[PDB]
């Protein structure tokens, strides 16, 4: 496969503030109205978290822009997402992006997702397709439009779909989805919060508890990634690809010390960092 | 996969004998039979239970039909009782018979 | 033709044991070792079989005695090492000569060793 | 499993991430030829592995003593090797009631020639020609060279020294991995030493209603105490005092 | 050179119950590499002998090989009313393989 | 188990044909194929190999037109093309494999007529 189309854009990345944002819990110790403070990474709060489109419709007719670039992992990697319709379905996440080093791939493929820890070939703009089968009318999903290869892989699971969907709501959820993606001492934790948020487009003052999904041996250090994506195939009129608009949001995740106030119920409402001013 | 054997077999010298290796469930045809002679190590009668081993008078025979194996003995002699084993085959273990001690009257 | 087995034990309960099959008159790595029980009053037990060559340990678990069989090929001899001895491992133990091939006879066997296993002394 | 490949290639599974049920190994006793190694079978239940390869294929009811580490024979010279130094277990029964079919089977296959022995765990789907005299017959079969593969005979008319036993093979090894496939009744109100997921303290255990979060392990309370604990095995939140 | 085969007889008119020995001569000394067929004119070459010493499933030993170097024998024994087809030999020592120009066995 | 031809015809002299034949069963991978021809009345002559298991290609210099052989592996199947007709080659072809005193793995097509003709 590896069918490619970069199609790159240019303008400068359109920035926005996380203004409290992306506090984790860092434990599975049940705390009851408390202040616990720690050091750790974390996204800082007022931060600059870069409001990236992977499909990117400008009027004048069509003109979808495919511009999600390789990114860096640098310290920690933040995540968020509305995409009431999903066209994002899990992430690269490796060093090289190639063999000679692992491989994080996180494929949300419906409804199982099958988060793969491998050796994979990821091609030069890799995605996940999807199809009509035509064979019991199901839409299947091409999987090697991502990578070419799979082989030689260390790692394998399965769970239920990170990703999920409510909708009937015509808006005024737009589902609003986080992922949190930290890589420390031999566990990659995964996090993941779901809300509301009837704004146009940026995040609203609440604070986002996430719970750790699964603390996996991932041992890989992971340097640099890009995300994932579902296109489908059109027929013939004045081939289809870039189904609906897709953007998200990215930062980079920071070691500081944050007070913890849990509630009666342990759920978390305020936190606070000592570096902020 | 466990083995029955019968208790106690009691018989005359010239009458023939018949002490059953039962097992639960599954068989293999292959069974190995014991005379033990009192604070003696058990000498193997029937190997396979179609054969037995060299210098074992021919009156001694094994065989089986569905879950039974039976230790069958012509024209007994008084010089001849002893208790009689079974060993089962394969099946990971081998559960040994339980014995059956053979009697032989008209002493 | 020979299987000669050690003198008899006697051990206080939760001790050791371990027992020797010394072998000769045929050849001992062509045939794998039985080592066979047999209780007060009670009948035969197969607590494991063994490999001259190597490994063959395939222990029923019956009673758990952490049995371990080792055979010293130098010599010909099967060994089998009994701990946390009961007052029911007070027992003959036979070894027991079989074929190298999946066929599992004892023709020839040891005369028998004798393991007391009692809180009371000799 | 259903369907065993041959010994020319051979099936190999990588194991870890999960629990031995090493019970009913011991508790199956269908089992024809079932050997060990490393240390004694009644003790591998607990003693566990980093990182363990079942690999299994079909053979011979004869050439399976060949099957033992350090031997020689056809299945340990050119078509499966075991190690010099090897810790893992030997799996072996019959399987004639599904393999040997009437009208034969000649599904199975085997090497029965190769330049040189096999090293140690690595199969050999190579069915080149090998050229056993100085002839070059280059692919193509000749003089001087023969076919490298051939099958097996079975029918349930053979005896049962030819019947098709399945070897399935253990293998374990120990690393600087941790052991990833590794293999006390509740008391409420009492003084008592325990132990919870590695957590260790000694404490009076009872039912309490404080509320969880799901993922969540502990509670503990201002002081950096281990206040209150879930038992993993039936989800309820212990105090611990 | 190509290696010659010479199969003698090329047809034997037979009857019920015999024992005929078709013959396939070699112009090189082969070592066992030749093999037999059954063909009914229109059907596929069912294989009779391997390596010209060992039967074949399905066949039983009415038919028999034997031979070597450049000497090759078919034993047919106790002669089938079913036998009667156009029967053939088979190198496989060298490239090019050559087969015999066949023998028809047929009802007297 | 089981092999499959392409369709045979007449063909004018000269010309080319590819011959198709796919097996079922059991894979072409792991072995060799033949080709062989039958004349009517006349003795089964051997054809052209194919050897996978490397690549070779072996015809025969008795009928040596450059009929060329190689494969469709992952259909388990076979393509022989018929250059530099003549029409004494109009016959039967059959896909073919020699038990090479080591297998048992003789297994025949059903047979196709090539005819070599400028007469349809
Ligand atoms: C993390 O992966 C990176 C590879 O991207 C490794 O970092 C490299 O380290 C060498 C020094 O040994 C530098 O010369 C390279 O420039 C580094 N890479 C980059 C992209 O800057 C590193 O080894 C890995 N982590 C660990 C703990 O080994
Ligand atoms: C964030 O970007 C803005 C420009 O959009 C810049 O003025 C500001 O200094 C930046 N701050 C940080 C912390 O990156």
């Amino acid at each position: 496969q590896c069918v490619n189309l970069t199609t790159r854009t240019q303008l400068p990345p359109a920035y926005t503030n996380s203004f409290t944002r992306g506090v984790y819990y860092p434990d599975k110790v049940f705390r009851s109205s408390v202040l616990h403070s720690t050091q750790d990474l974390f996204l800082p709060f007022f931060s600059n978290v870069t409001w990236f489109h992977a499909i990117h419709v400008s009027g004048t007719n069509g003109t979808k822009r495919f511009d999600n670039p390789v990114l860096p992992f640098n310290d920690g990697v933040y995540f968020a997402s509305t995409e009431k319709s999903n066209i994002i379905r899990g992430w690269i996440f490796g060093t090289t992006l190639d063999s000679k080093t692992q491989s994080l791939l996180i494929v949300n493929n419906a409804t199982n997702v099958v988060i793969k820890v491998c050796e994979f070939q990821f091609c030069n703009d890799p995605f996940l397709g999807v199809y009509y089968h035509k064979n019991n009318k199901s839409w299947m999903e091409s999987e090697f439009r991502v990578y070419s290869s799979a082989n030689n892989c260390t790692f394998e699971y399965v769970s239920q779909p990170f990703l999920m969907d409510l909708e009937g709501k015509q808006g005024n959820f737009k589902n609003l989805r986080e992922f949190v993606f930290k890589n420390i001492d031999g566990y990659f934790k995964i996090y993941s919060k779901h809300t509301p948020i009837n704004l146009v487009r940026d995040l609203p003052q609440g604070f986002s508890a996430l719970e750790p999904l699964v603390d996996l041996p991932i041992g890989i250090n992971i340097t640099r990634f890009q995300t994932l994506l579902a296109l489908h195939r059109s027929y013939l009129t004045p081939s289809g690809w870039t189904a609906g608009a897709a953007a998200y949001y990215v930062g980079y995740l920071q070691p500081r010390t944050f007070l913890l106030k849990y509630n009666e119920n342990g759920t978390i409402t305020d936190a606070v960092d000592c570096a902020l001013d | 996969i466990v083995l029955t054997q019968s208790p106690f077999q009691s018989v005359s010298p010239k009458e023939k004998v018949t002490i059953t290796c039962r097992a639960s469930q599954s068989i293999s045809s292959n069974l190995h039979w014991y005379q033990q002679k009192p604070d003696q190590s058990p000498k193997l009668l029937i190997k396979y239970a179609s054969q037995s081993i060299s210098g074992i008078p021919s009156r001694f025979s094994g065989s089986g039909s569905g879950t039974d194996f039976t230790l069958t003995i012509n024209s007994l002699e008084a010089e001849d009782f002893g208790i009689y084993f079974c060993q089962q085959t394969n099946f990971w273990p081998y559960i040994f018979g339980q014995g059956t001690k053979l009697e032989i009257l008209k002493r | 033709v020979q299987l000669v087995q050690s003198g008899a034990e006697v051990k206080k309960p939760g001790a050791t044991v371990k027992i020797s099959c010394k072998v000769s008159g045929y050849s001992f790595s062509n045939y794998y070792i039985h080592w066979v029980k047999q209780a007060p009053g009670k009948s035969l037990e197969w607590i494991g079989y063994i490999d001259p060559f190597n490994g063959g340990t395939s222990d029923n678990l019956k009673f758990k005695g952490a049995a371990t069989l080792t055979a010293d090929t130098s010599t010909d001899t099967a060994y089998m090492e009994l701990s946390s001895l009961r007052s029911e491992d007070t027992a003959v133990y036979y070894c027991a000569r079989s074929e190298y091939d999946p066929y599992y006879v004892m023709d020839y066997w040891g005369q028998g060793t004798t393991v007391t296993v009692s809180s009371a002394s000799t | 499993a259903t369907r065993f490949a041959s010994v020319y290639a051979w099936n190999r599974k990588r194991i870890s991430n999960c629990v031995a049920d090493y019970s009913v190994l011991y508790n199956s006793a269908s089992f024809s030829t079932f050997k060990c190694y490393g240390v004694s079978p009644t003790k591998l239940n607990d003693l566990c592995f980093t990182n363990v390869y079942a690999d299994s294929f079909v053979i011979r009811g004869d050439e399976v003593r060949q099957i033992a580490p350090g031997q020689t024979g056809k299945i340990a010279d050119y078509n499966y090797k075991l190690p010099d130094d090897f810790t893992g277990c030997v799996i072996a029964w019959n399987s004639n009631n599904l393999d040997s079919k009437v009208g034969g089977n000649y599904n199975y296959l085997y090497r029965l020639f190769r330049k040189s022995n096999l090293k140690p765990f690595e199969r050999d789907i190579s069915t080149e020609i090998y050229q056993a005299g100085s002839t070059p017959c280059n692919g193509v079969e000749g003089f001087n060279c023969y076919f490298p593969l051939q099958s097996y005979g079975f029918q349930p008319t053979n005896g049962v020294g030819y019947q098709p036993y399945r070897v399935v093979v253990l293998s374990f090894e120990l690393l600087h991995a941790p052991a990833t496939v590794c293999g006390t009744n509740l008391v409420k109100n009492k003084c008592v030493n325990f132990n919870f997921n590695g957590l260790t303290g000694t404490g009076v255990l009872t039912e309490s209603n404080k509320k969880f979060l799901p993922f969540q392990q502990f509670g503990r309370d201002i002081a950096d105490t281990t206040d209150a604990v879930r038992d993993p095995q039936t989800l309820e939140i212990l105090d611990i005092t | 050179g190509d290696i010659q085969l010479t199969q003698s007889p090329s047809s034997l008119s037979a009857s019920v119950g015999d024992r005929v020995t078709i013959t396939c001569r070699a112009s090189q000394s082969i070592s066992s590499y030749l093999n037999w067929y059954q063909q009914k004119p229109g059907k596929a070459p069912k294989l009779l002998i391997y390596a010209a010493s060992s039967l074949q499933s399905g066949v039983p030993s009415r038919f028999s090989g034997s031979g070597s170097g450049t000497d090759f024998t078919l034993t047919i024994s106790s002669l089938q009313p079913e036998d009667f087809a156009t029967y053939y030999c088979q190198q496989s020592y060298s490239t090019p393989r050559t087969f015999g120009q066949g023998t028809k066995v047929e009802i007297k | 188990q089981q092999l499959v031809e392409s369709g045979g015809g007449v063909v004018q002299p000269g010309r080319s044909l590819r011959l198709s034949c796919a097996a079922s069963g059991f894979t072409f991978s792991s072995y060799a194929m033949h080709w062989v021809r039958q004349a009517p009345g006349k003795g089964l002559e051997w054809v052209a190999v194919i050897s996978y298991d490397g690549s070779n290609k072996y015809y025969a210099d008795s009928v040596k037109g450059r009929f060329t052989i190689s494969r469709d592996n992952s259909k388990n199947t076979l393509y022989l093309q018929m250059n530099s007709l003549r029409a004494e080659d109009t016959a039967v072809y059959y896909c073919a494999r020699h038990a090479t005193l080591m297998n048992n793995k003789d297994i025949w097509g059903q047979g196709t007529l090539v005819t070599v003709s400028s007469a349809s």
